[PDB]
């Protein structure tokens, strides 16, 4: 069972970036799949979830800028991030959420760096 | 309103073999809807406890979780060298997923 | 001139679990909503597709009364156009819903010291319910590609869970009793009129 | 959870000269943060009472409001023909502005 | 003192419409100013507010789709309505909000119709 | 060796109204945030621009402690990037805030049967507060073109209004005591460390 994130990198404020999370050993479309991020030196912050049935939800701080999606034929989760800001700088983890039983499966995350000056 | 979770101590030094208890406080009663995670620096968090006291499969039995309502504790019976980490609590069964801001456990 | 049996649905000692939501058909009766809004344990009432001010002066083919318990911050999902665990997987209203949603805090009845675990909801489902669809299956939920064959384990989850209401819960986590009144207007004689 | 307002009776028949009391119930305690509005047919709403019991300037004294917490009432001491209308309550001081869904007074 | 709304009319689903509200006897930029609408035969539903200081807020059913704004020089409030649905069919009222003192000044409404 | 006087701020009998929020400067002392959590049950404690886990490792030029009373569902406005009546017109945090926001329900101290009305907020203001700006003026607010000359009337409103704090309020409408700790790092020696 593996979750493998990619697509992180260096961005300027205002640019956009698409993260991917490739799963093996669970079915992305059959699960609550979340993104949770961690800013350098800070705590965990939940970002977005997509339900097995397709409903999506977002942290207030990313509403209107981030979109979560999946591709069943690729067993892959995505996070489209637009209008990136300093506060989006973080490591972004993909996680399978069992909701009552917690988030049992995580990838090791992909780093988003937002250049300062 | 939103539940807020608050963790104490913020930082704690302890010795191998010590018994440590750390706490998570909820701003309103949340029954047993609490999970505990362990995180090493730069690594994904690892799920330790869900439903406030059920051990995740494969977690060593020196970890135990207790509490209901607004006051929750995580106890490590006998600290091992690999137990030093930052610990986070998480509100369960709600998608505006809320985390504590962490307890950092360091070697004494 | 026989009044509709509203009390039988609102005064029940125990309510249904939301995933197993109870339906009662109401017909051939006079709908006095005052026996409802004079109930005292009557707290909130929100209608869709019709105004409450017009109800005393309309007739319907049938009235269905669906009842169940959810937690407080889930009540907003019992409305047209909503999403979330309850609307997606437990009880779904149509976008063009005509009817009224009735809800009240039932902490004094439905919570217990140490937890009341009698109320259940569906936590895992592969697709959203259609409006008014009822799914009471307890099939082990297959979260990966490996068939479960009825055995619980990794990627193989019992699909329901308990609320576990405790009296110290914050109000969003306290139990709410809900009655959904669906006003059916088929091409048929009207049997429910409120004068 | 937001506050919900519920008004009853939904519709009421009454005669000119009758005293009528109509009710607005809040799903949680809202102190005195309630306003009452009158809407005559084909017209915009008109503010009658705010802070649960203060008459808007120019509003006739046969109108009065009372209550606090979860239970609010508007009373018309002697109903005039222009008083047959739909009345709405409104939660004050909160921008997700919530209204009740109305009480219609009809001539008997 | 009066608020006068305009801009209502028949529209097809998905189309867009801008409502305006011309004020006299109060300064729109000095007030909380709200739109509240009323679908035929139904009750009042608050739509949006703009604060004197410029903050804006929206009902859940119109977020990302409606935009409130004002023009100080014209003493006029606006509501830009995009992707119109049948749920949006209503009379739209402009009102000045005193927030503790209720909404004391109302316009007489402009009607938005959505064809089916 | 001398502990920072946090008890003066947190544990004081009466708090300021939010429009007239109090500020205490804290410097030249040892900041034990551990004496903060353990005593004076301070329910809610959230930090920005710094982790609580790092606090005992950090030194600052000055700590400012701002305190006031607001409504429970307004505590979310005491944070970076928020809008609304409190953040716009009463107490504004900067986008780059470095500090912690501490809040606790004060219903047992600050609500009265029949209503406590001594806690005020500013309701009317023409423009938003800048971060950490404080406005205690009570000028009659001019809502139209006619100047008020200090006379209350149409379009001429007293700019403050009173919280209605009754013990039967929903928890979002109950009073919350708030302390905001600002962590200032100037180009100067550090005076607050707290080992």
């Amino acid at each position: 069972v593996q979750l493998v994130e990619s697509g992180g990198g260096l961005v300027q404020p205002g640019e956009s970036l698409r993260l991917s999370c490739a799963a093996s050993g669970l079915t992305v479309s059959s699960n609550y799949m979340s993104w949770v991020r961690q800013a350098p030196g800070k705590g965990l912050e939940w970002v977005s979830v997509i339900y097995a049935g397709g409903s999506t939800f977002y942290a207030d701080s990313v509403k209107g800028r981030f979109t979560i999606s999946r591709d069943n034929s690729k067993n892959t989760l995505y996070l489209q991030m637009n209008s990136l800001r300093a506060e989006d700088m973080a490591i972004y983890y993909c996680a399978r959420d069992l909701s009552y039983y917690g988030m049992d499966v995580w990838g090791q995350g992909t780093t988003v760096t937002v250049s300062s000056a | 309103m939103d539940i807020q979770l608050t963790q104490f101590p913020f930082s704690l030094s302890a010795s191998v073999g010590d018994r440590v208890t750390i706490t998570c406080r909820a701003s309103q009663g949340i029954s047993t809807y609490l999970a505990w995670y362990q995180q090493k620096p730069g690594r994904a968090p690892k799920l330790l406890i869900y439903a406030a006291s059920t051990l995740q499969s494969g977690v060593p039995s020196r970890f135990s979780g207790s509490g209901s309502g607004t006051e929750f504790t995580l106890t490590i019976s006998s600290l091992q060298p690999e137990d030093f980490a930052t610990y986070y609590c998480q509100l369960l069964n709600s998608y505006p997923v809320h985390f504590g801001q962490g307890t950092k456990l360091e070697i004494k | 001139t026989n009044l509709c049996p509203f009390g039988e649905v609102f005064n029940a000692t125990r309510f249904a679990s939301v995933y197993a939501w109870n339906r009662k058909r109401i017909s051939n009766c006079v709908a006095d909503y005052s026996v409802l809004y004079n109930s005292a344990s009557f707290s909130t009432f929100k209608c869709y597709g019709v105004s409450p001010t017009k109800l005393n002066d309309l007739c319907f083919t049938n009235v269905y009364a669906d009842s169940f318990v959810i937690r407080g911050d889930e009540v907003r999902q019992i409305a047209p156009g909503q999403t979330g665990k309850i609307a997606d997987y437990n009880y779904k209203l149509p976008d063009d819903f005509t009817g009224c949603v009735i809800a009240w805090n039932s902490n004094n009845l439905d919570s217990k010291v140490g937890g009341n675990y009698n109320y259940l909801y569906r936590l895992f489902r592969k697709s959203n319910l259609k409006p008014f669809e009822r799914d009471i299956s307890t099939e082990i939920y297959q979260a990966g590609s490996t068939p479960c064959n009825g055995v619980e384990g990794f990627n193989c989850y019992f699909p329901l869970q308990s609320y576990g209401f405790q009296p110290t819960n914050g109000v969003g986590y306290q139990p709410y009793r809900v009655v959904v009144l669906s006003f059916e207007l088929l091409h048929a004689p009207a049997t429910v009129c409120g004068p």
